[PDB]
């Protein structure tokens, strides 16, 4: 009756996803908190008549040694109706702190004839038992719709914080609050405290301490540097070069080409002549800075991928067109999986705060290791799009800063 | 009774409305006193002349209603199963019994607003005497949600009994009920009743201490007794002439037998097939898949346990290399005593060194376990902890290893070669374009035939590798063929790919580098 009448996309019909296997471990996390959200009206079992399922896991948190459930409503998300702005202010905050806001939902009753569409299975170890299932009777933390439906309810409550400290960018996505200041580090945790209490007003664990989005400068290409060149750095840097020239047509060749003239030993040490100290030069002064014209636009997808580094580093770009990426990094600083999904994470918490939306990532990565373990280190309330990759050979020699 | 499951027909459809075909007297007869008396114990119920809907009947005598239309209007339940359970996974118990469980569908209610679509008709047999119409009032035998309605009821029938007796493991499996503890013979069998009584206080009824199956339990191609299982009775035939038929149903025992027999191989048996036309094509065995099937009888002869699983112990699984392209693993708790064992033989990729085939090995075994015990085991495996960071390090794909302990049982896997890292001062430098270009001065133009642009790529750098010393460069602008060398394989599906690489563990230091187009 209160609830908000909710629809799929029209013709499209409820999640039918397969869960994957868990460990007992999980299982056990799992079992005591639906538990627990059953006796509260959270959720309530169902029966066999709903064909619907989206999955489940369990996570660890920051500060806390508790579990947290997650669910991937991935899929759901997709086939909910739209809901007939972005402030570039946060980006330019010296902070961010980050929220996890996602327990306001459970005061607002789903739709009843959406709650079908909510079907999660708690399954059972080596198929011993049915799996138990349930559905939601509230707003769901990681459905598309909840912060949305919230949405008036949780403007009234910043309302005052709002007007009273004009100085914060209160920035919110799906279960998370983003917390923007330029106050000092130090001023800048107790006016958090200021907020989460003012929340108790109507709880918010801390999630990763802040970020600092002011210096999130961009990892430009560079070129070696070196005092003797042999004729194989000519020939990678010629390779490097010419790929770069994708992008950067000012980018030439000619002279450091007339160099590997003909076949030469490949550790021969060839000077550099005049013509070609210029055009290195000048080649290295266009990549000194990221190519011009490149402009998000919120009509398309943002595509994330992410190349191994090798010794515990890894590079990133964000484009949603080939060549013209929005942002390149690095990260590095544990198992190649665990440095992965933090990578990934900390690159998806960067497209929210910059752009309002998660990208789609292309992970080098078996599928089945990466279903096996990304669990185990995520934090995130929420779950980005992400498919499978072989990383070609030079992509990764063209993008990172060896000495 | 038990509560009501709520049933719909799918978006826009309308019931059944199929005319039931002519009913032979004999048959009428024998339908009108079938469904006279399930109107009688509570099933069906006659309706008024009014209800559109109508559902084909014969009689075999048993009444067979023919739901395959009214199945196709009924809305999508949740999967009745889809996943046994493995022996490995299960406890060992003292005591297991199997129950029985009778006209279960039969005692359980159908969502009222639901049965007039079950409606169907027993013709007269007088072109004017009866011609009853009949609907059901509880769960009909090959409708759509009857396993998954049942299933959900028996779970719920089944939830007190659980929690007042939670030293006993039920596992409902279609129409059995296996029930097991390790209660002293004689609880055992009164819990048997007590439940058998809980049952029937619900309409359900069951087998007699008398009537019930006792172990060993055949089950889904086991064999399962209170404290180890197996899989069931299979030697090989014997034969003269074996046909691809017999091949292929051999290799597919065989297999099946790998679960819990370590040793059975299939590699020569599996060659027989190579160009066959006709299943009906007889094939001799070569001498060498008459070893592999007599070997093969050798092992199926004395028959193997696997022990269940003990949670309170860890669990360990150790691997070996048994070939090319083929690794068997054991995952046991006390030390030999196999909870299961397999192989593992897929070939992810034209290409792969031992390193990436053991670390999806790896993959598998830790995917299968969490399945079936909830966890991963501790790993013993043929590699050293620095040939494996080795190849870790410089590989682009990112991977991940759970704990595991270096066991040196042979073959240890390793890396045949190593790409330097840096041209090689000192060692000739060859540029391939089908042919090479050195800085001495060498060259080796040749055409080759029934090439692919790929192959041909591939054939440079073999030409290369072949006419140089010990330490060579290599230049190529195939960025393929760069892929795949530097991927470092020690195996491939591709004879060339093979030759390269016997002739890059022959160098003693090989260092390829790429160049685009422009030689
Ligand atoms: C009921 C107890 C349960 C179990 O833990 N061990 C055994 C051991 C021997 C058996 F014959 C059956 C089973 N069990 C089981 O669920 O078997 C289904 C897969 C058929
Ligand atoms: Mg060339």
């Amino acid at each position: 009756i209160e609830t908000v009448p909710v629809k799929l996309k029209p013709g499209m019909d409820g999640p039918k996803v397969k869960q994957w296997p868990l460990t007992e471990e999980k299982i056990k996390a799992l079992v005591e908190i639906c538990t627990e959200m059953e006796k509260e009206g959270k959720i309530s079992k169902i029966g066999p008549e709903n064909p619907y399922n989206t999955p489940v896991f369990a996570i660890k948190k920051k500060d806390s040694t508790k579990w947290r459930k997650l669910v991937d409503f991935r899929e759901l998300n997709k086939r909910t109706q739209d809901f007939w702005p972005h402030p570039a202010g946060l980006k330019k905050k010296k902070s961010v702190t980050v929220l996890d806001v996602g327990d306001a939902y459970f005061s607002v009753p789903l739709d009843e004839d959406f709650r079908k569409y909510t079907a999660f299975t708690i399954p059972s170890i080596n198929n011993e038992t049915p799996g138990i299932r349930y559905q939601y009777n509230v707003l769901p933390q990681g459905w598309k719709g909840s912060p949305a439906i919230f949405q008036s309810s949780m403007t009234k409550i910043l309302e005052p914080f709002r007007k009273q400290n004009p100085d914060i960018v209160i920035y919110q996505y799906m279960d998370d609050l983003y917390v923007g200041s330029d106050l000092e580090i130090g001023q800048h945790r107790t006016k958090i405290e200021e907020l989460r209490q003012h929340l108790l007003r109507w709880e918010p664990p801390f999630l990763w301490y802040e970020l600092h989005p002011d210096k999130w400068t961009v990892q430009p290409i560079v070129l070696p540097e070196k005092d003797s060149w042999t004729v194989n750095d000519i020939q990678k840097l010629v390779g490097k070069l010419n790929w770069a020239s994708q992008i950067y047509p000012g980018i030439k060749v000619r002279q450091l080409c007339k160099l590997l003239r003909g076949t030469k030993a490949l550790t021969e040490v060839i000077p550099l002549t005049e013509e070609a100290e210029l055009e290195l030069a000048e080649n290295r002064e266009i990549l000194k800075e990221p190519v011009h014209g490149v402009y998000y636009d919120p009509s398309k997808d943002l595509i994330a991928e992410i190349q191994k580094q090798g010794q515990g580093q890894w590079t990133y770009q964000i484009y949603q067109e080939p060549f013209k990426n929005l942002k390149t990094g690095k990260y590095a600083r544990t198992n190649d999986v665990k440095q992965l999904t933090e990578a990934v994470q900390k690159i998806t918490t960067e497209s929210i705060v910059i752009w309002g939306k998660t990208p789609k990532f292309k992970l080098p990565i078996q599928k089945e290791t990466w279903e096996t373990w990304w669990t185990e280190y995520w934090q995130a309330t929420w779950i980005p799009e992400w498919e499978f990759v072989n990383t070609p050979p030079l992509v990764k020699l063209w993008y990172q800063l060896e000495k | 009774p038990i509560e009501t499951v709520p049933v719909k027909l799918k978006p826009g459809m309308d019931g059944p409305k199929v005319k039931q075909w002519p009913l032979t007297e004999e048959k009428i007869k024998a339908l009108v006193e079938i469904c006279t008396e399930m109107e009688k114990e509570g099933k069906i119920s006659k309706i008024g002349p009014e209800n559109p809907y109508n559902t084909p009947v014969f009689a075999i005598w048993r009444k067979l209603v023919d739901f395959r239309e009214l199945n196709k209007r009924t809305q999508d339940f949740w999967e009745v199963q889809l996943g046994i359970p493995h022996p490995a996974g299960l406890k060992k118990k003292k005591s297991v019994t199997v129950l029985d469980v009778g006209d279960a569908y039969f005692s359980v209610p159908l969502d009222e607003d639901f049965r007039k679509y079950t409606a169907f008709t027993i013709p007269s047999i007088n072109n004017e005497t009866p011609g009853i119409r009949y609907q059901y009032n509880v769960l009909p035998q090959g409708w759509k949600g009857s396993p998954a309605i049942f299933q959900s009821s028996m779970t719920k029938i089944l939830e007190p009994f659980r929690k007042q007796n939670p030293d006993i493991v039920i596992y409902q499996y279609m129409d059995d009920l296996y029930v097991g503890s390790d209660l002293e013979i004689g609880q055992h069998r009164t819990k048997i009743e007590e439940l058998r009584q809980h049952l029937l206080r619900w309409g359900l009824t069951t087998p007699d201490k008398k009537h019930q199956k006792e172990p060993p339990f055949l089950w889904m191609g086991y064999e399962l007794h209170p404290d180890k299982w197996t899989v069931q009775p299979i030697v090989l035939p014997e034969k003269d002439s074996w046909t691809v038929n017999d091949i292929q149903k051999l290799v597919g025992k065989l297999n099946w037998a790998s679960q819990i027999y370590p040793g059975i191989k299939v590699r020569q048996l599996c060659k027989l097939l190579r160009g066959t036309k006709a299943l009906t094509e007889v094939i001799p065995l070569t001498e060498e898949a008459e070893l592999e099937l007599a070997e093969n009888r050798e092992i199926l002869k004395e028959p193997v346990h696997g022990v269940y699983y003990d949670p309170s112990k860890d669990l360990i699984a150790e691997i070996q290399k048994q070939g090319q392209g083929q690794w068997t693993y054991q995952i046991y708790q006390e030390p030999f005593k196999n909870l299961k064992t397999g192989k593992y033989a897929r070939m992810r990729g034209a290409h792969t060194n031992d390193v990436k085939q053991l670390t999806e090995a790896v993959q598998k075994i830790t995917t299968e376990s969490i399945v079936i015990w909830g966890k991963t085991p501790k790993f013993k495996l043929p590699i050293q902890k620095e040939t494996w960071e080795t190849w870790w390090t410089e590989y682009w794909q990112a991977t991940w290893i759970p704990e595991w302990e270096f066991v040196n049982t042979p073959p240890l896997v390793k890396l045949w070669y190593q790409l330097e890292k840096e041209p090689i001062v000192g060692a000739e430098t060859f540029y391939v374009d089908a042919g090479y270009v050195t800085n001495r001065g060498r060259q080796k133009v040749v055409t080759l035939t029934d090439t692919t642009n790929q192959k041909t790529e591939l054939q440079a750098i073999y030409l290369a590798l072949q006419d140089s010393g010990l330490e060579v460069n290599i230049v190529t602008d195939s960025q393929y063929a760069l892929g795949i060398i530097q991927a470092q394989p020690d195996q491939s599906e591709s004879e060339l790919v093979n030759q390269i690489i016997e002739q890059l563990i022959k160098k003693e230091k090989v260092y390829l580098a790429w160049v685009p187009a422009h030689n």
